[PDB]
């Protein structure tokens, strides 16, 4: 399953 | 007002070239630092980091920080009308919509005057903080690209490991599974063989080929592209902007 | 009987590339003078005229004046097969539906005859006075190319104007706007810096770039292109064939 | 156990990209002699055969006779993956439905395993007497190459004819007829330039081009094509491979 | 709008 | 017309 950027990282 | 003198007019274009296919939208922005952006694809699954420093610029006049919304596409449009060998100039005026590219002949007796619209662009901007990843690989671009492409003429997703036995690219589809193992040779002597694998934990994650592929648009360059991995965060890939700056792909992995 | 035969068989293999994109057929007159041509496209906004005088073929033998109707394609697709130094001979009989196309390898190891069925053709030949241009732009024939091809990106109207201040090339699209000075260099010093551009009286007509594109098709003929405007006449764009001749084209403004 | 190891894997690619055009899947018949194919198109209109001896291996381990079934697209697909350069070996266990490809570069500092599913293919072998041809010509494969595109472009069908006044080929179509003939010349300089043109007795064949087009593929194989005719049997288009074997390509004509 | 090449040549 | 390789040679 595909994740995204905002998993890890944040605004 | 702007304005951004750029000798070597090729990188802006090749820049371009390479963000315009993961991203259609994206605000350009003017520091005293230097030109950059940051944005993330449609799907927020990759994400892209630009930066062209000041130093690299034969005039970089930057009064105040503001930002530029664009379609990168027109732009690249734009760009791809200048000879590789002109001397580009971005100029904006903060007072209207629009933004100037110059193209200058060496000879100065071919002037090309490019105006553009630029557009409201509310992106997402994420905070990266720097960290030394698990490992390391630095080899020839043209190398990547050429496993990114071949591996996905087998399957989807590619597999890249890093043990001390090297890195391993593998993939499996309809028609079979494939992998690729990379290592450094006795020395580096000779481009092809400019293999450098830094591991000090060993990584193993999976990635959709087709953002992989995405960011080999960026091969012309550099010669050289680094892939930095840790386990529990997204892979980075770097390709150097000359010797002035970067592009950093980074891509969330699947878990 | 009507015998051509050109040394150099790949200058007709490179006119017949330029004449068959701006018009599928058109009738080839031959005189003691030379092997001419003269058509309009199907819209009637473009005209081709081609001479190749008699001096520039090896061997030139035509009794009567005559005319030759040719499907432009077919032709092309026949010289398609010859080699680049072959030497292409003509040959036609008086009153046959037929044409002869010979290409011979330089060591006669290789004969090649095609023949093709010619077809009838009502020419409608205009009468076109030489005249003395107010403005004459001569410069690189790739650097026309592109100009043509990179404005042709942003809009499909080009204004050329041409002034004490040079010529400029200017188009506007959607994306936006562009335009293109070009100046005379203190000096012509390179190829890239020969531009002639003369003056007499100002001028500024607007094209179709679409035309000028196709006019484009004739860029390996030479590696000069010279551009007569005046405010009240077609714009003439003119390729020098080697030294025997030449392909002008001309073409209609948009008032 | 089956192991053959290639050192100019670009030999195998090559034929891989030949082969595959003309036929869809076919059996690869490994012997202590070597390493073959025979197979026919779906039509049985042309058969090729290919041989690619044991000795040009630089290693061949073969234990028992061994036929592997393989979709030649996919083959294909992954051999592409390797480079020119690259050393590739063929591994096939005796008890497995699976054949593994791999790729070593020179230097070994990249090793790529490729593994694909074998297939069951009935194969019709057809026996092909060994046969004393009564023309038989000798040419550039550029060349042969450039006769069957360029003639193709008129026609549908080529005849060759050898006489004592060389070899003809020629076509006919709507568009126009087209011939071309070739002789030897007093002295030959190089083969990969050179005619050779045996005639014991003239012959005059008729043949559909599509075949022939197909056949040309196998170009980048060699300098030269041989190509061998006898008024009673298909025609013989071959190409040496190395000086390791070759592949044969038989077409039935047109009566 | 686009004028034609016979608005100012004739046969 | 158009003949088959099997018409010449046999398995």
């Amino acid at each position: 399953r595909q994740t995204s950027m905002t998993d890890f990282y944040h605004s | 007002m702007l304005e951004l003198r750029l000798v070597q007019g090729s990188l802006l274009k090749k820049v371009l070239e390479a963000v315009k296919d993961l991203v259609n939208d994206a605000n350009f922005d003017c520091s005293t630092t230097g030109f950059s952006l940051q944005a993330m694809d449609s799907s927020h699954v990759a994400l892209v980091s630009l930066l062209l420093r000041s130093e690299g610029f034969e005039h970089y006049r930057c009064d105040r920080n503001l930002s530029m919304g664009m379609n990168l596409g027109n732009m690249s449009k734009m760009l791809k009308c200048a000879g590789n060998d002109d001397i580009i100039t971005i100029k904006a005026d903060d007072g209207s919509d629009t933004v100037t590219f110059m193209f200058e002949s060496p000879t100065q007796d071919k002037i090309a005057d490019f105006e553009m619209k630029l557009m409201d662009i509310d992106s997402e901007h994420l905070g990266i903080p720097d960290a030394e990843y698990h490992s390391i690989v630095r080899m020839p671009s043209g190398e990547f690209s050429r496993i990114c492409k071949d591996l996905s003429s087998i399957g989807d997703t590619v597999v890249i490991s890093v043990t001390k036995e090297g890195v391993k690219f593998s993939t499996a589809g309809d028609i079979g599974t494939a992998n690729i193992v990379l290592r450094q040779n006795t020395t580096v002597d000779k481009p092809e063989d400019a293999i450098v694998i830094e591991m000090n934990e060993p990584v193993s994650l999976s990635f959709a080929l087709r953002y992989m592929n995405s960011f080999t648009k960026a091969t012309p360059l550099s010669e050289t592209v680094t892939i930095s991995l840790s386990s529990e965060l997204p892979v980075v890939v770097e390709y150097k902007v000359a010797e002035m700056g970067y592009i950093r792909y980074y891509l969330a992995p699947k878990i």
